[PDB]
């Protein structure tokens, strides 16, 4: 997260953590007691999922659960074209207790406006290029559909909406792959992808367009 | 796909945040570097340079906001840090090599290779339309040089070492 600040602790109770032999490398978000939706990306063979979490030490952070997953489900659309379609869920071998620091979030069914300032969270690259050591927070604004297929065209899809883009170089980073873009209370958006370098003035990041996707969600979790 | 990209120490490799050298399994005395192919100019072809070791070392760069490379990844390669695009890979007919590597100063946002498993570490493959079939690239010899170029089915093998 680029030019962002440490989130109040425990105020992204949905934030999941996919770990590889503990160290992170995405971010998921609790959308049911067993699921986790993600970038598609992100996918693994089997995952280790941190909830709870504020450091990424769990041993540190009491409530906190590491969960163990082996089934996802990536978007049947994924890459097609390439990059879009960018969701999966991935389903926890157990199911999660809900309490003060774990908490699903409800997804977005309207699509997002353009001008809507809206919450980006994860522990992605900084602006130093270091990891921090708690999860970051920035709020970045919905950037219009023309802005967005004149900057990325022909890899615009509607499965993506853009966001960020300021003078203020506010934009996620690496490490920030699944994580949440909350508009209104709502999960409207996954952290996808943008250009790289990350944080370039007038260059907004690119995230999975959660909107289009509520059918196939409710469909995948209640299968 | 499944599979990351990992470096000599069993690590994931990063993406475009830490810098690699692309050591030949077979030529760990040879490293890369840029030379000409005839019209003068700069040198920006790259080459296998037998007598200066490590070499030029690359990063791997992913529009994915991911910090791991994955082999099913379309990457871009490039000489230098991140902040710059100045020795971004491509491919280029160019007589005598054929489709050699050479070093450009644009990059699309997917690039067109892919890093992928072959015998004891990754070969570099080439797809230049970005779809389901790529060209390894291999060594072509020339002028006194070894030249990265596309040689399907003859891929030059690398093992991937941390800068560090
Ligand atoms: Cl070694």
């Amino acid at each position: 997260i680029i030019n962002g600040e440490d989130c109040s602790p425990h105020s992204q109770p949905w934030q999941a953590a996919l770990v590889m032999e503990n160290e992170l490398f995405c971010s998921g978000v609790l959308v049911h007691p067993q699921w986790v939706l993600s970038a598609a990306h992100c996918f693994q063979n089997s995952y280790t999922i941190g909830l709870g979490l504020h450091s990424l030490e769990a041993d540190q952070e009491p409530g906190s659960q590491m969960v163990e997953a082996s089934l996802s489900v990536r978007h049947p659309e994924y890459n097609r074209p390439l990059l879009a379609n960018d969701l999966m869920l991935i389903k926890l071998d157990e199911s999660v207790s809900e309490s003060d620091t774990i908490r699903s979030i409800s997804i977005a069914s309207q699509c997002p406006t353009a001008g809507n300032s809206c919450l980006v969270s994860g522990w992605g690259l900084l602006a130093n290029g270091r990891m921090p050591t708690v999860l970051q927070c920035v709020n970045v604004s919905v950037v219009s559909e023309e802005v967005c297929s004149k900057l990325y065209d022909p890899l615009y899809h509607p499965s993506m909406f853009c966001a960020g883009g300021g003078q203020d170089q506010k934009d996620s980073c690496n490490g920030d792959s699944g994580g949440p873009l909350i508009c209104n209370g709502y999960l409207q958006g996954l952290v996808s992808f943008g250009k790289a370098p990350c944080g370039q003035v007038g260059v907004p990041g690119v995230y999975t367009n959660l909107c289009k996707f509520t059918e196939w969600i409710e469909k995948t979790v209640q299968a | 796909g499944s599979s990351v990209v990992v470096d000599t120490n069993g690590q994931p490799v990063s993406n475009g945040a830490d810098a690699y050298y692309l050591v030949p399994v077979s030529h760990g005395h040879a490293g890369l570097a840029l030379a000409k192919i005839g019209n003068e100019a700069e040198p920006r072809a790259v080459v296998l340079d037998p007598h200066h070791r490590p070499g030029l070392p690359v990063r791997f760069e992913s529009p994915l906001r991911i910090n791991i490379i994955k082999e099913s990844y379309f990457l871009n390669i490039k000489f230098g840090p991140s902040s710059s695009d100045s020795g971004v890979w491509d491919v280029i007919q160019q007589d005598p090599i054929g489709l050699a590597v050479k070093v450009t100063d644009t990059k699309s946002l997917l690039g067109p290779f892919k890093v992928e498993k072959e015998g004891e570490g990754y070969k570099i493959v080439y797809y230049p339309e970005r779809g389901q079939t790529g060209l390894d690239i291999g060594l072509v010899h020339r002028n006194d040089k070894y030249y990265l170029a596309v040689k399907d089915g003859e891929p030059c093998v690398f093992k991937i070492r941390k800068a560090t």
